[PDB]
């Protein structure tokens, strides 16, 4: 009978916690994807000189 | 009129059988490869020789009512329509007869017969075919000893069948006599085992019969009637036309038009 | 470097040429793969295949099963046992011997299908070496050979899964054994409030047979432990009506090929279990499945030809399938 | 005992709660003027060729140019993906293989299955004999996946509903993470190697902590079993995929659930998903014979992958995010760019 003891005690442990809002998070998954999309060669071609698997 | 007419049913027979046989040839080679698709392919690919190379000679000089080459053209086309008929039949035997091991021998028959084992027997098939057309053919030791082939023989512009009768005979038994016999018992046997498994079968709890009747009467009906007179108006005495030779020959070629067709029918094919 | 390459050319020749040989090897070989319940017998029927035809803890093990037997039929008479590693002393073989010859326990005995018990408990107590139930978590494997062929058996086995996700796996093998206990029809199993032993297997097959995997495999049936189904219907202790009403309206069927001697009633009841596993697989078996049933005795029936000639017409019917012939 | 159930319940809902206050605005609202990547290409350029029988394992290395494969013929090949070499080939105790690893250094392979047993070999050894380094079996059930932290530890997941840490160099458990009720099938370290996440059975994904071995955190927006699971290269965010036809993303900071792939005309599961070097991308593998490529902002399919014959089973992008290898059932693995 113990596991429902142990189970509310899990539970209450990620009811503190911080949390930030969802615009923050898009924003910043926006931003790395808009600095790093430089420099990925399956998103933009690169030339057939510098393909090793060409 | 129907005498310029009927060059275009030729045409369109002609056409038919390049076209649809390099269907199967393509598919299977660029997608299939199996221990027994050799031999399909090996009996399509000689389909697709004899048609090319033999069907066009025949509809001209059939038309034209002349035979345009040489003496040596003749020989080349009469050697190759033979090496390519004899050819073609003798595959049918082999798949008839390792059709034959996975149904009586399941167990044996993955180590029975591998890569290298059909590559040799189809090799040897087709050298034995091979010798029976190009060797007595070059060596010009069928002639006949009458006085009616000598002008067939003599004039470069003429061009005929007038062969001997001990090739004629040797070579239609080695062309249709041991295939037929061999592929006869070896359906028999297929459908009894079939029997035994159906009975076995509705013990423990007709479309093997419609397709082995299929596949028999569709070549037996093609080639027997041209493989039963070769031997009939040698040894009668002038009792059987030129026409109707011709006719039966073609009626025989039209055979391997359509057996493809009735082969090959693989749910993967 | 030029040399360099030609070492590593080199080596994928000696790697390559290997694969060849293990290719034949591979493609030459039958799996097939035991399935059932608990207490069914599948490591039982393995150990025929490796004593018979191809290929020191007996003592303690032997022991272990026999001192939990006589604990928990006694323990339950009424109505130290949990000791760890105790070994039996000479003094405690001696002391156990006794309580059989008690009339008391003897009545306890006659009644064992209420509660849970190994029926190796009378064995023991009073082929012995397969008589003994020991449990592996680990896949259990065995190699042998009947006529210059390879046959490949093996028991995922396992404690009990409700999900088996690794099915999947197993989507090649020849043919599939099921292992049924047909002298169980009035036991409950590991819940003690539950349908009835036989009942629990028949949802299992059910659901192996309609799988989505599982298409193109067929089934091989063994309606073990023939031995305790003529001892249960020669007893007038319990009978099948009582458990399957169905049984009342049961006749025997037109086509049976009893035994040289066999009682009428213990023949029916025989062919009822199996008639009943064969509505199943019927219902939804259009082709590429088929189920082949026996009457086998795990222990005292030694030949691995039914194995054999099943396995031959798996194959034979699959050829048939394929040109379309049958 | 009754009145804690009762209890539960009110926490439950003290989670909803706080999650439905912090959605200011969805995804999709925000990346609105975001340009299409458009149609996205790619040919095959290698055919690996060599294996018995159907594959579930599959690996790249460091140096992104070796990988590694697993069969249940009982093989472990090596190839050269450059050349078209196989440099190894390692028989197998058991025939049984669900995963494989490559050791970041290079010089261990690991392996596993359904006899519940860990093995690592050696590669780099005097003599050139490949033999068998530890055997790692404390464990109740298959295992599903299997990943390096260093040369030292290693960390499996097996089917008991239960994960370890293992070290090498004693074959003993460090620690042990508990709390799922139904069997575990995936897992994927973070690029610090701090946290690593599980995809469970039970419709559900936890994140666990490396050197305390506790839970942290709790997402249970699917509705049926989980089958891959894959971080996003920021390390904030990760991506799984399930049985049904939907694949979701999911967020460590806002604790909520961002976007959901999915389209009317598919209707199979997923087995791999990956991301791309930058983020942008989301291969995704499938039942349907085929690989899709998706958008992870924008949620719009963007190419399909059909060069194989049997299902898709395995996936991986290169380090560099050069090329995406795709096993199969059929024995043939495909370098494609
Ligand atoms: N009387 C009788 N007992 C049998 C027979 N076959 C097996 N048993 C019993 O089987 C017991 C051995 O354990 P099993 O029931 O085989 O257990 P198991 O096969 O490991 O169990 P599972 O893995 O769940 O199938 C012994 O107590 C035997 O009495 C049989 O034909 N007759
Ligand atoms: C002119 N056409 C020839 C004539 C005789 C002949 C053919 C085929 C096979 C043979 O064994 C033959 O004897 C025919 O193709």
């Amino acid at each position: 009978i113990a596991q429902a003891r142990k189970l509310v005690e899990q539970l209450k442990m990620e009811a503190n916690i911080d949390r930030i809002k969802v615009s923050k998070a898009a924003a910043d998954l926006m931003a790395y994807c808009e600095a790093h999309a430089k420099e990925d060669p399956l998103l933009t071609p690169v030339p057939a000189s510098e393909n090793p698997f060409r | 009129v129907w005498v310029v007419g009927m060059g275009i049913v030729m045409s369109l027979i002609v056409l038919a059988i390049v076209f649809g046989n390099v269907l199967v040839i393509t598919a299977i080679a660029k997608f299939l490869q199996t221990v027994t698709n050799y031999f399909i392919t090996s009996l399509a690919c000689a389909d697709l020789v004899m048609g090319l190379a033999v069907v066009p000679f025949g509809a001209a000089h059939i038309l034209t009512k002349t035979w345009t080459f040489g003496n040596f053209w003749c020989e080349f086309w009469t050697s190759i329509d033979v090496l390519c008929v004899t050819a073609s039949i003798e595959t049918l035997c082999v798949i008839a007869v390792d059709r034959y091991f996975a149904i009586t021998s399941p167990f044996k028959y993955q180590s029975l017969l591998t890569k290298n084992k059909a590559r040799v027997i189809i090799l040897m098939v087709w050298i034995v075919s091979g010798l029976t057309s190009f060797l007595p053919i070059q060596m010009h030791w069928y002639r006949a000893t009458h006085q009616e082939a000598i002008n067939c023989y003599a004039e470069e512009t003429c061009c005929d069948f007038f062969t001997n009768q001990a090739y004629a005979i040797a070579s239609s038994i080695v062309s249709f006599y041991v295939p037929l016999v061999i592929m006869v018992f070896v359906y028999s046997r297929v459908f009894q085992e079939a029997k035994r498994q159906l009975q076995k079968i509705d013990k423990s709890e007709h479309k093997a019969l419609k397709t082995l009747g299929i596949i028999m009467g569709t070549f037996t009906l093609c080639w027997l009637p041209f493989f039963i007179v070769n031997i009939v108006h040698v040894i009668q005495d002038n009792l059987i036309r030129k026409e109707v030779y011709i006719l039966l020959n073609w009626i025989g070629y039209v055979n391997s038009g359509f057996n493809p067709l009735i082969y090959c029918r693989s749910p993967d094919f | 470097q030029r040399n360099e390459e030609k070492a590593q050319r080199e080596a994928n020749k000696k790697i390559e040429k290997q694969l060849q040989k293990d290719k034949q090897v591979y493609r030459a070989t039958h799996r097939l793969l035991l399935l059932g319940a608990g207490e069914s017998g599948k490591s039982t029927i393995v150990k025929q295949m490796r004593i018979l035809h191809v290929n020191a803890t007996k003592v303690q093990d032997i022991k272990n099963n026999l001192k939990e037997a006589i604990e928990t039929i006694v323990a339950a008479m009424s109505n130290v046992m949990n000791v760890p590693d105790f070994d039996f002393p000479p003094e405690f073989y001696e002391h156990a011997k006794a309580l059989w010859e008690d009339e008391g326990v003897r009545a306890c005995y006659e009644r064992s299908n209420e509660y849970q018990l190994i029926d190796c408990a009378q064995y023991f107590l009073d082929q012995d070496l397969l008589r003994c139930r020991v449990l592996t978590s680990g896949i259990f494997e065995t190699k042998f050979q009947v006529d210059k062929v390879n046959f490949h058996m093996f028991d995922v086995g396992g404690q009990r899964d409700e999900r088996r996700k690794w099915i999947q796996c197993f989507n090649d093998v020849t043919a599939i054994i099921f292992v049924v206990a047909s002298s169980s029809y009035n036991m409950v199993i590991r819940e003690d409030n539950q349908t009835n032993r036989l009942q629990e297997a028949l949802n299992l097959f059910k659901s192996i047979w309609n799988n989505r995997w599982l298409r193109t495999i067929s089934v091989i049936l063994f309606l073990n432990k023939q031995d305790l189904l003529a001892e249960k219907v020669l007893a007038g202790k319990s009978k099948i009506e009582d458990y399957f009403p169905e049984f009342a309206r049961y006749t025997t069927p037109e086509d049976a090929t009893p035994e040289p001697g066999e009682d009428p009633r213990v023949t029916r009841a025989k062919y009822f279990i199996r008639d009943e596993f064969l509505r199943i697989s019927t219902a939804s078996g259009d082709g590429r499945h088929y189920c082949y049933p026996h009457f086998t005795c795990a222990v005292d029936t030694e030949n691995i030809r039914r194995v054999f000639n099943d396995c031959r017409d798996i194959i034979q019917r699959m050829h048939l399938r394929q040109y379309e012939l049958l | 005992l009754d009145q804690l159930r009762q209890e539960a319940e009110q926490l439950k809902n003290q989670i909803r709660d706080a999650r439905k206050a912090c959605a200011d605005a969805t995804l999709s609202q925000i990346t609105n003027n975001i340009d299409p990547v458009g149609r996205i290409q790619m040919r095959t350029r290698r055919t690996l060729r060599g294996h018995l029988a159907k594959i579930y394992a599959m690996h790249w290395g460091t140096d992104s140019r070796l990988l590694v494969s697993a069969s249940q013929d009982g093989k472990l090949i090596i190839w050269d993906s450059y050349t078209t070499n196989k440099v190894h080939a390692i028989p197998l105790r058991s025939s049984w293989v669900m995963t494989c690893a490559y050791a970041p250094s290079g010089n261990y392979v690991a392996c596993g299955g359904l006899d519940n047993i860990c093995s690592i070999y050696n590669l780099k050894t005097r003599e050139g004999n490949v033999r068998v380094s530890r055997e790692l079996a404390g464990h109740t059930g298959y295992l599903s996946c299997c990943r390096f932290l260093d040369d030292n530890q290693i960390v499996t997941s097996s089917g008991d509903t239960t994960c370890a840490l293992w070290d090498i160099e004693t074959g003993q458990q460090t620690t042990t993470f508990t709390g799922h009720t139904g069997d575990v099938m995936s897992l994927s370290l973070a690029p610090d190697t701090r946290l690593f996440v599980s995809g469970a059975c039970d419709a559900s994904a936890k994140l666990w902590d490396v050197r305390e071995g506790m839970c942290r955190q709790t997402f249970t927006g699917h509705e049926s079993d989980i089958n891959a699971i894959c971080f996003f290269p920021n390390g904030n965010a990760f991506a799984t995929g399930s049985d049904d036809a939907t694949c979701r993303l999911f967020d460590l900071r806002a604790d909520q659930e961002l976007m959901t792939y999915s389209h009317d005309n598919i209707i199979c599961g997923i087995t791999s998903v990956s991301f791309s070097k930058s983020g942008r991308l989301l291969l995704a593998g499938y039942d349907d014979f085929n690989c899709n490529v998706w958008d992870a902002l924008k949620a719009d399919r963007a190419g399909v992958l059909a060069g194989h014959d049997n299902r898709v089973s395995c996936l991986g992008v290169t380090d560099d995010g050069m090329a995406v290898a795709t096993g199969s059932w059929d024995s043939f693995l495909k370098i494609w760019n």
